[PDB]
């Protein structure tokens, strides 16, 4: 299934994405069933002028900007309103504090000290130690014998 | 937060009773945590082996809760005996016992 | 340190979190015990030389 | 003693602090009596 | 014999026929390597628990962190402060002394006052 | 058709900050005032 | 040794931890008590049933220790409550209570 | 949603794609009709001890 979520907001900010939280809500769920690994947006370009043979002369591109974030498997503690609308969220693997918020399952924590997780040191190399053969069996006396 | 001692009992009881409910959605090694599903897709020869795993898991998760409630009830009973002693010796009288 | 064990362990729910929550509660209670016995004095009195 | 998952946390009050508590209690019950546990 | 931990030389002896050790609980604490026939030590590389100090998100979004029981030459860098209960990352140790606000352990307490987190 | 326009522009990618953004309803589930993980 | 009351608590806690760690050398009915060896010479299909046998036994051994530690903590807390009462009523005052 | 209980109609909000409500501790509490796109409640039909 190919899932699409959208949210259309009137903004005033100068160039980049705004700061207020807003929750996307799905449009459609198409049962396509194909593999997707790559994609590309489609633009609308005016033909400002025509040089006879270029085919690529007057393609102006208006004035817009678009962004491509990527989704990663993360745990987000969400905040549902009374009507059912999401209003806030926090990460978990962001920093220790988001980890605190996740662990305690509340959006305001009170002064104290809270255990969140553990940690272990990771091994660095694999060393394989099998008999390399020291006083080798006499295979040089059979396979190299001058007199069979 | 002046009534923290009273609020901790309620919060502990709620947390234990909530963990009791949320153990109803555990496989415990079974294919599915929902009991009619393993009924609806496996024959009685092959269903009992999973229903029995759910039985052991849920019965153990109930035994744990009952034991923890037994331990916590003794603490509340000690607090209640202390409160009865205090009401006797300090509301119904005047105590020479320091502090 | 065995991921094959840990994924199978997650099928048992929150037994491990429950055990950790039980042990931390009696860990803090030990500091409470010491606080209630000895820290019964406001200030730190000294005897004269 | 740390072997595998086993941990020992330190007491919040070190033995010097507990000794200071008991010394303060014992120096208060000598110079003042029972009066220091009931007021000034 | 697969296994995980640190390796170093052993000062103990074997007898010339012996292959490994085990001080307790079925875990090998030494190996004699197949080729050199040299004895080695096997001891697990460390671990611990992670705690996070907050003065309350009502007041600030600032935190210190304990990593329990690590001489943290092996872990940030915001004035690491090694103590008996771990090492704080995010609090500045001071020479002053106040009433305990947040108990760290082993006589160490943390507090938020002017100006990040003091220990 | 199929005119090609990308002659030479090979600028390095520019990045901006997505503060609290791209959060969708990951459920068909209505939920009243709860903090769900 | 007139300090036997203090020594008993340390001995009991050390014995509980020693039993807890010596429970790691029991198979509880599986082909081995070491986990790397089960994972090293069995495919995923046939090792899961054996690793689960360790899982249930070790979890049950941990629950036993935790429950008995809660029970022992409930007794140490009663002893510490009595000690606090004695410090309030005998160091900070003079007690009329007999014995 | 193979469940039991008593069904009364739901007076709340779903999104145009949502299917069923749910309460804390993951217990379904409200449902949608797949032929009439219409939302109902669910609460357990009574039990207890004597």
């Amino acid at each position: 299934y190919f899932k699409i979520y959208s949210k259309h907001t009137p903004i005033n900010l100068v160039r980049d994405l705004p700061q207020g939280f807003s929750a996307l809500e799905p449009l459609v769920d198409l049962p396509i069933g194909i593999n997707i690994t790559r994609f590309q947006t489609l633009l609308a370009l005016h033909r400002s002028y025509l040089t006879p043979g270029d085919s690529s002369s007057g393609w102006t591109a208006g004035a817009a900007a678009y962004y491509v974030g990527y989704l990663q498997p993360r745990t987000f503690l969400l905040k549902y309103n009374e009507n059912g609308t999401i209003t806030d969220a926090v990460d978990c693997a962001l920093d220790p504090l988001s980890e605190t918020k996740c662990t305690l399952k509340s959006f305001t924590v009170e002064k104290g000290i809270y255990q969140t997780s553990n940690f272990r040191v990771q091994p660095t190399e694999s060393i394989v130690r099998f008999p390399n053969i020291t006083n080798l069996c006499p295979f040089g006396e059979v396979f190299n014998a001058t007199r069979f | 937060s002046a009534l923290g001692k009273l609020q901790d009992v309620v919060n502990q009881n709620a947390q234990a009773l909530n963990t009791l409910v949320k153990q109803l959605s555990s496989n415990f090694g079974a294919i599915s945590s929902v009991l009619n599903d393993i009924l609806s897709r496996l024959d009685p020869p092959e269903a009992e082996v999973q229903i029995d795993r759910l039985i052991t898991g849920r019965l153990q998760s109930l035994q744990t809760y009952v034991t923890q409630q037994l331990i916590r009830a003794a603490e509340i009973r000690a607090s209640a005996n202390l409160a009865a002693t205090k009401m006797s010796e300090c509301v119904l009288g005047q105590s020479k016992r320091v502090d | 340190d065995s991921t094959e064990c840990s994924n199978l362990l997650l099928q048992y729910g929150s037994f491990c979190t429950q055990l950790n929550r039980a042990l931390t509660g009696i860990a803090v209670e030990q500091d409470k015990n010491t606080q209630e016995v000895f820290a019964q004095v406001k200030q730190i009195y000294k005897t004269p030389p | 003693q740390k072997f595998n998952g086993l941990t020992v946390l330190p007491p919040l009050l070190t033995d010097e602090m507990i000794a200071q508590y008991t010394s303060a209690l014992l120096a208060g019950t000598i110079t003042s009596g029972w009066t220091f546990g009931a007021g000034p | 014999l697969t296994g995980t931990g640190v390796l170093t030389e052993s000062n103990k002896k074997f007898l010339p026929f012996q292959q490994f050790g085990r001080d307790i609980a079925d875990t090998t604490d030494a190996v004699r390597d197949p080729q050199t026939l040299e004895i080695l030590d096997i001891t697990p590389c460390s671990f611990g628990g992670v705690s996070v100090i907050t003065p309350g998100t009502n007041t600030s979004n600032q935190v210190a962190v304990l990593y329990q029981d690590v001489n943290c030459t092996e872990v940030t860098g915001s004035n690491v402060f090694q103590t008996r209960a771990g090492c704080l990352i995010g609090a500045e140790h001071v020479n002053n002394s106040y009433e305990c606000d947040i108990p760290i352990g082993a006589g160490i307490c943390a507090s938020y006052q002017t100006q990040s987190i003091i220990a | 058709q199929c005119v090609n326009l990308t002659t030479r522009t090979q600028l390095p990618p520019a990045y901006t900050n997505s503060f609290t953004r791209g959060v969708y309803y990951p459920d068909k589930v209505f939920r009243s005032s709860v903090l769900h993980s």
